[PDB]
């Protein structure tokens, strides 16, 4: 979310209701996961070795 | 200082319908005292 922006200009004056203004939604942001992988194969007599 | 006049109250008013409209009413002013007790400096340019 973001607060409004201020202004200053802001010389309502006195009765018993007045004017209204602009408000900003809250943003919503998202993002991806991503997939890491590393694939190993080795022989089961090098395996062995020494 | 901070001179209030009117913060928020609350009293049973007239409120009908399902708009939900609502207000937030303040009114303030501000007191200095000895006006040459305070100093102010503009930055500017020269001539």
């Amino acid at each position: 979310d973001a607060l409004a922006s201020v202004d200053g200009n802001n010389a309502h004056v006195e009765g018993s209701r007045a004017e209204d203004g602009e408000m900003k939604p809250t943003v919503i942001k998202s993002n991806v996961t991503q997939i890491l992988r590393k694939v190993v194969r080795v022989s089961d007599t090098a395996n062995t070795t020494a | 200082t901070q001179m209030v006049l009117r913060a928020p109250k609350r009293t049973e008013l007239a409120k009908d319908g399902s708009y939900e409209k609502w207000m937030i009413e303040m009114e303030v002013g501000l007191r200095h005292r000895n006006p040459y007790a305070s100093g102010v400096l503009f930055t500017a340019a020269g001539k």
